[PDB]
């Protein structure tokens, strides 16, 4: 909806978005894999919580930045500094945790009033 | 690969007269007793054609004749070969006959008609001889010394395989094979006709309309052709690769065409039965 | 008749007014069978393909190129025809066709195009500024991909100069980037020209193998051997139609004849050089070509002072091709006159011994 392209074809057939369980051991740490050959996948055991909901958007912003700078040689396929690559996903995770977006998608009830106490609490938490 | 053929007696060229031959169908048009008059390149009646023969007499006498020169191709030729056995198995057409330009190769290797249009390197004496052994005694064709290499092939055609009767019978001739080659608009037209005959003197006298056989679109230029003959390799004739040869009962005629006017006569079925030349014997005019 | 004679009082007699002509109902186009189409069925479905620097050029000279099976197939990624429309491919002839088959990376397919530049164009295969042909490419990641890396496809990367259009290089000499001469071994500025590609089954879009072929069309001083597959129609025998039998044309009714042609003769001509019989290129049957009915229209009518009834005559036209008694005479079809068996003096001459008159409840008789 902002202008970023869609995900790759391999992203939906190679990513393990669900923890397989005791059948095999796998780390559930959210990581952004930048292979460099058009294939991009995210390793995360995304639950139905909100923290994982925003971490998924963080990883998707990371993958978007990777696909953006993938149009350069190997010595340049990276962010400008060591903070931009994380900030690209952090700004999306911050902007996606708003009650307006949640009620527009269908998570928050449309009849929910926007009181100033909740806004002050959210600002203090941030 | 190129092997010459020495020990050949030379003789002056012979000439004969073709009374009424070389008449072919100009176009694929059916006509029933209309007596059409056409203007195309035909063979003039009672012309002066060249006679190439191949005679071999036993003992220390006779002459060893094997005629296959590089004859010119002036607006079409008329090839008639009075063969007793399978000896004339193809021709060679082209301008340079080398790798400089392209050349048409219509040769028969005792299997079927093999037509190739490439830039070959033809030898100065190509031939396709036979081999007569004592065991498995049957006339087999194992010889191919027409060219050295083949590159940049444009057209090619190899029909279905078929047997070949290479039996060297002794006696009189059995059939006559006539051919009229012409190339005016890129297409190489061939008009063939088969007529049995039982003479060994000269070209048969009569009339036979040659029907179209093939039309090969090649687009190459043709200025000089050459006939490919066969050879016999048997016992009692020792020698090297360039010797120990023998032949016989081989003769072919070559006649050049020219623009003429003919009054073709069709029967009730569409076949040409008679024709007259308007530029000869003013009774025919 | 009044307009032809330019008078309001037409005298008793027969007058010619117009000319009848049977217009053609439909048009038919017939052509021989279309067999042995082309080796395109094997040049596209080949199991093994060559590299981009060692592309193979297959001879496609004498075969009917069926472009309909390639354009209608929804299995090609990029299909761009330069200098010619894809729809008019089955309506033109050519001299020679060449299909250069080679596998290239997906993200660099756009480099094979007229006027485009890059890394593979000027080093492996370059196209001229003007090009008369099409390009066909399809994804081959299903079969040309193995786990662990597919190092079977290579490409030339380093060259000392640009390549000519339709040029293929076989020498694999090592490239020299510096002033020091390379003595057959690698060094500082001595690198290998050929580089291998990596085809993994998990790669994304862009790095997958794409078998791309190039079709070249040329016209020179030679008879055209490859043309488009022309379609035939149905054979309608007994009606005035427009026929087209392998280049021929005309208009007439095609009746089944008995003229047994020769095995090589196609069409026949009667006296005065007129096409009167053609052979169907499919069923190899012979049929006659009779021209459609035509003739002058004469109007037999008495004097205007007597009556206003008229009798129409179609000279030399059978009554079965005209569309109130209709009587057929040896001079033509006569409509509007009652044929009587009696014999009277000839009043209005018609022809073939038949005459018309205005007698007895009262109409024109013949
Ligand atoms: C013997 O065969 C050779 C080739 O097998 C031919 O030699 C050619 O002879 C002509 C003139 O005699 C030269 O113009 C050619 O250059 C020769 N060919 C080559 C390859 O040099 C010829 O058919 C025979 N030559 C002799 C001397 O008998
Ligand atoms: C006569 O020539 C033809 C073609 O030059 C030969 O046909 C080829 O035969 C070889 C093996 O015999 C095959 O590998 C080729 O594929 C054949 N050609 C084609 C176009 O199919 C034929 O064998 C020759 N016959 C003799 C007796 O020499
Ligand atoms: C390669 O093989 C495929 C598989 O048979 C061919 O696809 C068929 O093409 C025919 C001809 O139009 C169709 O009738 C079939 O329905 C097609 N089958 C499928 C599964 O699509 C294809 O045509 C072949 N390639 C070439 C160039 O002929
Ligand atoms: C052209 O194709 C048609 C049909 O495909 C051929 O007609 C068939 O001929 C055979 C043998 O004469 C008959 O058994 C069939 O019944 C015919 N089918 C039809 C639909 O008529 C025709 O022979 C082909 N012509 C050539 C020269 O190949
Ligand atoms: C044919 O031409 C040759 C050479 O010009 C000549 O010797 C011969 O007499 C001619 N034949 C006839 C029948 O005129
Ligand atoms: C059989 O024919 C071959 C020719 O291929 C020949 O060389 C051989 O001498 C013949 N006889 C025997 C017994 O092989
Ligand atoms: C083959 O010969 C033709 C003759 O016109 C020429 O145009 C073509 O370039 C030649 N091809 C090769 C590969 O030599
Ligand atoms: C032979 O024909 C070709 C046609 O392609 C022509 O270019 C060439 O000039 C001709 N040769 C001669 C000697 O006229
Ligand atoms: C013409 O054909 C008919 C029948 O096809 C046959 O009876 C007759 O003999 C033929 N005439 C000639 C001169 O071939
Ligand atoms: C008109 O056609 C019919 C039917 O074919 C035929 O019987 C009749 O003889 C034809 N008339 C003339 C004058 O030919
Ligand atoms: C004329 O004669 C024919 C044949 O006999 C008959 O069919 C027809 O009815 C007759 N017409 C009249 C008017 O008598």
């Amino acid at each position: 909806s902002v202008g970023l392209p869609n995900m790759t074809q391999g992203f939906w057939e190679n990513s393990m978005l669900t923890d397989p369980g005791n059948v095999q051991k796998a780390v559930c740490h959210p990581t952004a894999w930048d292979l460099g050959k058009g294939d991009f996948r995210i390793l995360m055991c995304t639950k139905v919580t909100m923290d994982d909901f925003l971490t998924a958007h963080h990883e998707m912003g990371h993958i978007q930045y990777d696909m953006a700078y993938a149009a350069q040689p190997f010595l340049l396929r990276n962010g400008a500094n060591e903070g931009f690559h994380e900030a690209v996903g952090e700004i999306m995770s911050l902007s996606a945790a708003t009650p307006k977006h949640l009620k527009s998608i269908g998570l928050l009830s449309p009849d929910f009033q926007e009181d100033n106490e909740t806004e002050i609490n959210f600002l203090l938490k941030q | 690969q190129c092997v010459n053929l020495t020990t050949r007696t030379q003789l002056p060229p012979a000439y004969t007269n073709s009374f009424t031959r070389g008449v072919y169908y100009p176009d694929k048009v059916f006509r029933s007793s209309v007596l059409h008059s056409t203007q195309d390149l035909f063979l003039p009646f009672f012309s002066n054609v060249t006679w190439f023969h191949a005679i071999h007499v036993s003992g220390t006498n006779g002459t060893k004749r094997f005629d296959n020169p590089v004859l010119p191709f002036n607006d079409g030729v008329y090839f008639a070969s009075t063969e007793k056995s399978n000896i004339i198995r193809g021709w060679i057409f082209g301008t340079t006959l080398d790798s400089k330009t392209q050349s048409l190769l219509i040769v028969n290797n005792a299997t079927n008609v093999v037509i190739k249009v490439c830039e070959f390197q033809f030898c100065n004496d190509p031939f396709l001889g036979v081999y007569y052994h004592k065991n498995n005694k049957s006339w087999m064709e194992s010889e191919f010394r027409v060219y050295s290499s083949a590159n940049n092939c444009t057209f090619e055609y190899v029909s279905q395989p078929f047997l070949m009767d290479l039996e060297g019978k002794q006696g009189n001739f059995k059939n006559l094979r006539e051919f009229v080659f012409k190339n005016i608009d890129g297409y190489f037209k061939i008009y063939s006709k088969h007529t049995p005959i039982n003479l060994v003197r000269d070209l048969p006298q009569g009339f036979s309309a040659l029907e179209p056989l093939v039309d090969l679109p090649i687009g190459i230029n043709i200025t000089r052709f050459q006939t490919l003959l066969a050879l016999h390799r048997s016992y009692l004739t020792p020698g090297d690769s360039s010797s120990g040869w023998t032949a016989g009962a081989a003769a072919y005629y070559v006649g050049y065409l020219q623009p003429r006017t003919f009054l073709l006569k069709y029967n009730e079925n569409g076949t040409i039965t008679d024709a007259v030349d308007c530029a000869l014997d003013p009774l025919s005019e | 008749t009044k307009c032809t004679l330019k008078s309001f009082t037409v005298e008793k007699g027969i007058y010619q007014t117009s000319n009848f002509r049977v217009q053609p109902t439909e048009s038919i186009v017939r052509f021989p069978n279309i067999t042995n189409l082309c080796p395109f069925g094997e040049v596209f479905n080949a199991t093994r393909f060559a590299s981009v620097y060692a592309w193979n050029r297959k001879r496609i000279s004498n075969c009917v190129a069926d472009y309909s099976v390639l354009y209608n197939s929804a299995s090609f990624s990029t299909f761009k025809c330069y200098g010619v429309s894809p729809t008019k491919l089955n309506d033109l002839c050519f001299t020679n066709v060449y299909a250069d088959s080679f596998v290239i990376r997906g993200d660099e397919v756009r480099q094979i195009a007229p006027g485009q530049t890059g890394k593979i164009a000027d080093y492996n295969y370059k196209l001229p500024d003007d090009f008369t042909g099409c390009v066909i490419a399809w994804n081959s990641n299903n079969l040309d991909s193995k786990v662990g890396g597919n190092y079977n496809y290579l490409y030339r990367l380093f060259r000392k100069s640009n390549l000519k259009p339709f040029e293929r290089d076989i020498s694999t000499e090592i490239y020299q980037a510096g002033s020091t001469p390379c003595n057959g071994v690698e060094g500082f500025n001595c690198y290998f020209p050929l580089q291998s590609y990596g085809f993994q089954p998990t790669n994304g879009v862009g790095y997958q193998p794409y078998r791309v072929v190039v079709l070249s069309f040329e016209l020179l001083h030679a008879p055209a051997t490859v043309c488009g597959p022309k379609k035939s129609t149905n054979l309608v025998k007994n009606k005035c139609v427009n026929f087209n039998f392998n280049g021929l044309t005309g208009t007439g009714v095609l009746t089944e004849s008995n003229k047994k042609f020769l095995p090589f003769q196609q069409f026949g001509r009667d006296i005065a050089d007129t096409t009167d019989a053609v052979r169907d290129p499919q069923t190899l049957e012979i049929l006659d070509i009779t021209p459609c009915s035509f003739g002058g229209v004469s109007v037999i009518t008495p004097g205007t002072n007597t009556s206003n009834q008229v009798a129409v005559l179609y000279q030399g036209v059978n009554c079965t091709e005209v569309p109130s008694n209709v009587f057929q005479t040896r001079a033509g079809c006569l409509i509007g006159a009652e044929h009587v068996n009696n014999s009277y003096e000839c009043d209005i001459p018609i022809g073939a011994g038949i005459c018309a008159s205005y007698q007895t409840s009262q109409s024109i008789i013949a």
